[PDB]
């Protein structure tokens, strides 16, 4: 397999970037995309060039650190998988493929393909939790949770925080991430006592961080690696409407350190 | 603590305001097309409908009271829709200016897998705004795009809306503009009828396909009727 | 997963379908009797009511617009009622065929302590079905039960329903058929008006006697109102 790559190359935040082309003559069809990037980096270091920088920790599709925009589709052309899971047996000999970071105002670009995703952490910090301190927990089987509710909560809770939903929608909205967290915490009884405040706070924080609105387009669900469905956004909308009917006011925003 | 006004503060609250306003506006559009279908019945029935709009419960509700209430509600809804649209569009435009190759291109390559709703919705909204202004100025008042000595204002209790319509869609430019606006409004409804149900949260796995079908049928009906009117007027089917 | 159509799968869902359909049909029966009460006023008022049915919201809706919608809803409800009734009757017949003395009996001796509702409802339902078939073919269309040159079809915008009524109930057989059908429908309502509330689950200790009394009064009112007509026409008190 002979593969032509068009990699986004940016030195830092202030320095503008551009596309650069690299040709790889020999490619093993069954090695993953990130391993191809590793071989390319090794070749660049051997030649005397600056290696391509990208995020990767687990290479299993669970940690959520890997983040690439390949051929215009987040996490590669195949769906329901992350960038680390994308093996390039799904590409074609002689193909020309372009790789870019996420593009958003809330995800500043730090290097060639590395972005700053701390806005998700700040969204979580503003209410995305259950305020229970250590040692005060009751017995495990005190509160029953139906199997269906627990299953839906687990479906919403399996979000790896990759940020591909933000890079999918044109509006640059974090609605899928916020909705998934709100749905996960709102389907269990332990999340009841502060849910109507929680959603409002979280939504406000997203507006504070620079994300756009949701036009209900639906790119995020088609890109999301964990098949998080649009019912999470409907649940968030129901919760926010109910909170507005109660006169719940958002708290002060979480300012970064 | 302010109450239901809290929807003004957040983006989702503006979206909810927009959804309720869209409910009202979709209802008005459907009812208006249904009422305008009467021009095929004849000038007598059309003028009777136009007169009876003002005399809506005339013995009990007075003259033009209900029509003025409906007009006020429609104006309030339209203004709220415009305000929320402009605010949300500016906010979503700010989310892309920092990280983009150019001011006209976000990614060097981006392939969409769920439609082009944003472009269609926003451009159709602007076009619909301009069309509403021109249509009100052109058929309700008859002061623009109309030959002199051809508009008959309501003189007392007699209405000549059939004459105004049959003499309105005669310039090909006007009928082309109307057809363009109606295409964009068809796309607008085709997305928004489902989008407003999703925004209020009245959606799940069971009802998604049903709501999509309802949106499709509503948009198709409105488009067919509202393009049948001026084309028929221009070609001479309605004389 | 499919949603509300899950009511088709179980027997209780079919009973719920019957309950909603019975709500609609009871409403129609009461309204229809109330409307037919007007023929004691005279031919002018009766013909005015018949004409005004076809003209509801004259300057808003079209000619026979609401009437056709109501007709479609009534047809849909009646068809659902018939389908559910047939299905459940066949099921309950199956439940009582393996173990039973003879074939038209179930117990060597059996003494009911809560009324003969099943026989009444089923036989009255069959009779009401046949009666509706005859009634639409008798007064709405006028092709049976008439000496030639006695039924005046609606010509243009005039109605002669008073003439058709006074020329309809002259055969003693027809008025007797109407007598029998109205008796059976009285029993049908006397049970169903309470059964619907019990089936939908809106019944407590407090409301049981209230709902039974409401069923009694509705059945008696409908019976008296709908039996006063053929006797009056046959005896000549309405001419
Ligand atoms: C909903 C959407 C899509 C848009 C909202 C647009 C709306 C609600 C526009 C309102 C239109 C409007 C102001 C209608 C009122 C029409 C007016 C003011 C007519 C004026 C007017 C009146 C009221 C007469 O009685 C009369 C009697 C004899 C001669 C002339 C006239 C005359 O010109
Ligand atoms: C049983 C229950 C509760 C409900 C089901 C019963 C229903 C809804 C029956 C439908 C009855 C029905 C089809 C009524 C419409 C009557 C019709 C079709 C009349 C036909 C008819 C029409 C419509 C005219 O306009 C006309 C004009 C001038 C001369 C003659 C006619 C004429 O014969
Ligand atoms: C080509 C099809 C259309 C025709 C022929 C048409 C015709 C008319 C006419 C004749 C009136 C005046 C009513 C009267 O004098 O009694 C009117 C009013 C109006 N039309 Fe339309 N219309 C059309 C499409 C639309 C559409 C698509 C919209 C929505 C944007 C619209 C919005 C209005 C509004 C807002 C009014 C004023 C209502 C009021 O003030 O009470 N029209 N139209
Ligand atoms: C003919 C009258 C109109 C109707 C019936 C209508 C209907 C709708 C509906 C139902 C929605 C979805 C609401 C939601 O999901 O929350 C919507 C969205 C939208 N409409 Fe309209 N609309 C109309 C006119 C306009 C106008 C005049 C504009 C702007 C000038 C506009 C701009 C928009 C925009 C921008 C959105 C999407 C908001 C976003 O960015 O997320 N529309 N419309
Ligand atoms: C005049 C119009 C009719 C009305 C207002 C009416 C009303 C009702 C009502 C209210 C019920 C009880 C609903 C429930 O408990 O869920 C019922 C049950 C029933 N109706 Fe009707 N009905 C009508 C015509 C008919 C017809 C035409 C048939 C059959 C040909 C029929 C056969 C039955 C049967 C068999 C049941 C009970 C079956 C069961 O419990 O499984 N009815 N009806
Ligand atoms: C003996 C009492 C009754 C009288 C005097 C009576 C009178 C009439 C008359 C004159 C018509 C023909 C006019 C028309 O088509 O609307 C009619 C039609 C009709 N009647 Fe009756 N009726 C009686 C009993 C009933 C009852 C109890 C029902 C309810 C099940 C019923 C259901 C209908 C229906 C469905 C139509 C056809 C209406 C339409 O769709 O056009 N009738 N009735
Ligand atoms: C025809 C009448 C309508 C046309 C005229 C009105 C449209 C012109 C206004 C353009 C937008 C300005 O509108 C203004 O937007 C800002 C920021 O977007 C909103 O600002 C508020 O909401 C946003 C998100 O929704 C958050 O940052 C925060 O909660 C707060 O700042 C204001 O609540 C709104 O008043
Ligand atoms: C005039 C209008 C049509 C008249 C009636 C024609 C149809 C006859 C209905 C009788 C057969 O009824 C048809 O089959 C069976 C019952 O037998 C129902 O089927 C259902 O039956 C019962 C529920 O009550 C369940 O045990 C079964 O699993 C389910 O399939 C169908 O949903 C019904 O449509
Ligand atoms: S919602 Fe999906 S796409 Fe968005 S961060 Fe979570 S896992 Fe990634
Ligand atoms: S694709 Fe974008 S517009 Fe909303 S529904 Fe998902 S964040
Ligand atoms: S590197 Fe952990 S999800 Fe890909």
């Amino acid at each position: 397999m002979k593969i032509t790559l068009k990699i986004w190359r940016q030195k830092n935040r202030n320095t503008p970037g551009e596309f650069k082309t690299y040709v790889m003559d020999n490619v093993n069809p069954d090695m993953s995309f990130l391993e191809m990037l590793d071989v390319l980096n090794e070749d660049l270091m051997s030649r005397g060039e600056e290696p391509v920088a990208f995020d990767h920790d687990c290479r299993e599709g669970i940690c959520g650190m890997c983040s690439l925009m390949i051929n215009g589709v987040a996490h590669g052309p195949k769906n329901a998988i992350t960038t680390c899971q994308l093996h390039m047996r799904s590409f074609k000999d002689g193909d020309t493929i372009t790789v870019e970071p996420w593009r958003a105002s809330a995800f500043p670009i730090l290097k060639d393909l590395v972005v700053d995703r701390s806005a998700f952490d700040r969204i979580i910090q503003a209410g995305g939790y259950i305020s229970v301190s250590t040692g005060s927990a009751p017995d495990a089987n005190t509160i029953p949770v139906s199997k269906v509710a627990a299953d839906r909560a687990m479906d919403a809770a399996a979000c790896i925080g990759c940020g591909a939903c933000v890079a999918a929608c044109p509006n640059g909205s974090a609605m899928l991430f916020t909705a998934a967290k709100v749905t996960h915490l709102a389907l269990l009884p332990q999340g009841q006592p502060e849910r109507y405040q929680r959603v409002v706070n979280m939504v406000a924080q997203a507006d504070f961080e620079g994300f756009g609105n949701c036009t209900n387009i639906g790119e995020c669900a088609a890109v999301c690696p964990k098949e998080i469905s649009l019912e999470t956004i409907a649940q968030l909308n129901r919760d926010l409407v109910m909170a507005a009917l109660r006169g719940i006011e958002p708290n002060t925003p979480i300012v970064p350190a | 603590m302010t109450g239901v006004l809290t929807l003004t503060r957040t983006s989702v609250g503006k979206k909810v305001i927009m959804a309720l306003t869209g409910f009202v506006l979709v209802g008005f559009v459907v009812f208006h097309m249904y009422g305008n279908l009467k021009m095929y019945q004849g000038p007598e029935v059309y003028n009777a409908y136009a007169a009876g709009l003002r005399e809506l419960g005339y013995p009990i509700f007075g003259h033009e009271h209900l029509l003025w209430i409906a007009r006020f509600i429609l104006l309030a809804s339209v203004f709220l829709h415009i305000w929320a649209a402009t605010s949300l569009t500016l906010q979503s435009r700010r989310s892309l200016q920092a990280s983009s190759i150019s001011t006209v291109r976000r990614y060097g390559q981006h392939k969409r897998q769920s439609g082009y709703a944003d472009y269609t919705m926003r451009f159709g909204g602007v076009l619909i705004f301009f069309f509403i202004i021109y249509h009100i100025l052109h058929l309700t008042f008859g002061v623009v795009g109309y030959e002199p000595g051809q508009f008959i204002h309501p003189h007392g209790d007699v209405y000549e809306t059939y004459n105004n319509v049959v003499y309105g869609f005669q310039n090909p430019l006007i009928v082309g503009f109307y057809l363009l606006t109606m295409v964009f409004l068809a796309l607008h409804l085709y997305h928004g009828v489902w989008s407003m149900f999703q925004t209020l949260g009245w959606n799940n796995r069971t009802y998604d396909r049903l709501l999509r079908g309802l949106a499709i049928v509503v948009a198709a009906a409105v488009f067919i009727g509202n393009i049948s009117f001026p084309l028929a007027v221009y070609f001479g089917f309605v004389a």
